[PDB]
């Protein structure tokens, strides 16, 4: 879910950046370092709003480098594992369908299908109809889900979705 | 109400020019005119003269508090 | 480089102590 | 189109087709090309018949880039062309420049036109260098610091005609002064000794006079001998107006009529 | 153990700020508004993309006006943070699909007293 959280981060500045346009630089590496991420504390962070406060950068003994610690306020989006959200349907397959929810996707199986959505695989579009072809779910349909179970893969989520609740379909 | 001593001391001066001399080695931009050296050392040692370092001073107490000095704030001894 | 700041130079005024009379030139109009 | 694997509707006319020129047999260039094509090079693409064979039209050993005007991969020919041609009041000038060599052309402009020029010191920077006096420019190294933007380095046309335009306004008017000079370039062991000759000849009326530095372009001299010693006042000619004593005049006549009731007082 | 259909939230984010699907939509807007000029600049990632027409897809509303207002009658109840958004986007038709899709309102609340506030939201439906 798309939330709204200030984050830090601490950044590494070679000398050769500092001079008149330092913390312009800093940002410019803060706007660069931590867009489009994912993590398994945070989650999957979309893009950074504003830059709270640049810390005092410590000039690391031994070496040129000084860090920044800045702290940035951030929209992040975790997913939780029972919550009921909207999506696209991108691939409809005997295996199971695809949706994909905004930065991440999930994949749902016949097995959290109801028999009711049959496979369509004689037409040139697979979709699931039913027995009389009233209720036709294809690919590109704003299509509810609810996700029953998360996974982070190596910066990257990918919980799973399924079919089990009423009103879970066409608005 | 800063209270230490308004003068640099012989331990951060050789500190603050080690640290200016490093920096200045890994390319950064010197605050002074050089009229034609090329050493760190003496380029630091220039720069302190004109108190163009850009450095503070992070003087911790005893207590735990600790007091910010610009390096063009204190006097330089040598 | 060989062309530094010119204009972002500090003006130092020049302070003195001439205890004068008054017998100068006078103003003129701004048009 | 089995062996050597290129025909002749892969390569078209108007394409560069480069032709590495290995041998040639009487005065041309045959040698092969990228896809196996024996790129031939006739004597039209040297530009040479009866003399030595062109060697500074395509490169002997190595390979060289031409139009491409003939398709004969399974001919053993190639067309190259081995031409260059053959593959295909305040003014403001330009630099797609060196310091020492622009000082030299910025001599034969009028008063007012500016140039445009390439910084020396850093990265991403521009100087505004504009005509001041007989010899004298500001090279304004802008980050004369002058902090601008990053959306205005697509249109050079208005950093001149905000910031420069009426600062060489504000500047010509002290060259169309009553009581100008230059004293070889503002001098100040000239400009001591012309007061000192001044007040002789008229004791009762003092003079004042005005002059500008070589070395600090920008800045005047507003020399003044209230008494037996001589005395100087800088002032600073701004994109706004003047920096006199800390005090911007809007326009040029209200530093004068400002000057002409402050310089009374014993100091 | 964590399901927010049960209410159960990590310390990091529970003081979160809830975001609305169309509420974000407009950030990321002004943000692409900012990037695609300001030239000298990096462009967009396609994460970015996938997160524009992805909210677009889901815009309820799109008056800047038209969101604190949605908020500002919810919060005056005694709801969760989280009940937040995913009551705000989804827009049911009965409350019955709503306490069906989401077991915490079933007992929250009276079902007309949930059933106004259902039908509050589709009139704000532009």
């Amino acid at each position: 879910m798309f939330y709204h959280i200030s984050l830090e981060h601490e950044i590494l500045l070679h000398p050769r950046y500092f001079g008149p346009n330092l913390l312009n630089t800093v940002k410019q590496k803060l706007f660069t370092e931590v867009e489009g991420t994912c993590t398994g504390k945070y989650g999957f962070v979309i893009a950074v709003t504003t830059i709270d406060n640049i810390g005092a950068g410590v000039i690391q003994p031994g070496r040129g480098f000084v860090l920044y610690p800045v702290k940035y306020k951030a929209i992040v989006f975790r997913p939780f594992k029972g919550e009921v959200v909207d999506a696209v349907v991108t691939q409809v397959n005997k295996v199971g369908l695809f949706t994909e929810i905004g930065p991440m996707s999930c994949f749902i199986s016949r097995h959290s299908i109801p028999s009711e959505m049959e496979f369509d695989p004689n037409s040139n579009p697979p979709c699931y109809k039913t027995m009389d072809e009233d209720i036709v779910i294809q690919q590109d349909d704003e299509i509810r889900l609810k996700i029953v179970g998360t996974r982070v893969d190596k910066n990257d989520i990918f919980a799973i979705g399924s079919l089990m609740d009423d009103y879970l379909g066409l608005v | 109400k800063r209270i230490t001593t308004p003068y640099m001391t012989k331990y951060e001066r050789a500190r603050v020019l080690g640290t200016r001399a490093l920096q200045i080695a890994m390319c950064a931009p010197v605050m002074v005119e050089l009229e034609g050296e090329t050493d760190p050392l003496l380029i630091a040692m220039k720069e302190l003269k004109a108190r163009k370092i850009p450095i503070i001073i992070r003087r911790y107490l005893p207590d735990g508090s600790y007091e910010d000095w610009g390096v063009d704030e204190l006097i330089i001894s040598d | 480089g060989a062309t530094p700041a010119y204009g972002a130079w500090s003006p130092s005024v020049g302070s003195g102590m001439t205890p004068g009379a008054a017998g100068f030139s006078p103003s003129a109009a701004s048009d | 189109n089995m062996l050597t694997k290129e025909t002749p509707e892969t390569f078209y006319i108007g394409k560069l087709i480069i032709c590495n020129v290995t041998g040639i047999a009487h005065i041309g260039v045959k040698t092969r090309l990228d896809n196996g094509v024996t790129g031939f090079i006739p004597t039209k693409f040297l530009s040479d018949k009866v003399v030595k064979r062109p060697e500074e039209r395509v490169k002997v050993g190595m390979t060289v880039h031409c139009r491409i005007m003939k398709i004969d991969i399974e001919k053993f020919s190639a067309d190259l062309t081995c031409r260059t041609s053959d593959l295909m009041i305040a003014h403001p000038s330009f630099h797609n420049i060196n310091f020492k060599q622009a000082e030299k052309m910025m001599e034969t402009m009028d008063q007012g036109d500016v140039i445009i020029r390439p910084s020396s010191k850093g990265e991403n920077h521009l100087t505004v260098t504009w005509k001041v006096s007989d010899g004298i420019y500001q090279h304004v190294d802008v980050r004369a610091t002058l902090w601008i933007n990053s959306e205005e380095f697509e249109d050079l046309d208005e950093i001149v005609a905000r910031y420069v335009q009426p600062m060489a306004s504000f500047a010509r008017d002290l060259l169309n002064h009553k009581y100008y000079q230059d004293c070889s370039g503002g001098d100040r062991k000239k400009l001591e000794e012309l007061l000192i000759k001044t007040k002789k000849e008229k004791p009762t009326f003092i003079p004042y006079f005005i002059c500008a530095c070589k070395e600090l372009p920008g800045k005047f001299l507003l020399g003044y001998q209230p008494r037996g010693k001589p005395r100087i006042e800088y002032v600073t000619v701004t994109p706004e107006g003047f920096r006199y004593r800390g005090q911007i005049f809007p326009t040029v006549n209200g530093l004068f009529r400002w000057f002409k009731d402050h310089y009374q007082d014993p100091v | 153990e964590e399901d927010a259909s049960q209410l159960i939230f990590p310390k990091e984010f529970e003081t979160a700020e809830t975001l609305l699907n169309s509420e974000v939509h407009m950030l990321l807007e002004h943000r692409k508004q900012q990037n695609e000029s300001a030239e000298d600049e990096q462009e967009l990632s396609e994460v970015f993309m996938k997160t524009l027409n992805y909210t677009a897809r889901f815009s309820r509303f799109k008056n800047r006006e038209t969101i604190a207002s949605v908020r500002s009658l919810l919060l005056q109840k005694k709801l969760h943070k989280f009940e937040l958004a995913c009551l705000a986007n989804l827009c049911p038709e009965t409350a019955e699909e709503s306490k069906a899709l989401i077991p915490s309102l079933e007992g929250r609340f009276e079902d007309e007293e949930l059933q106004q506030i259902l039908d509050d939201i589709q009139t704000k439906r532009s």
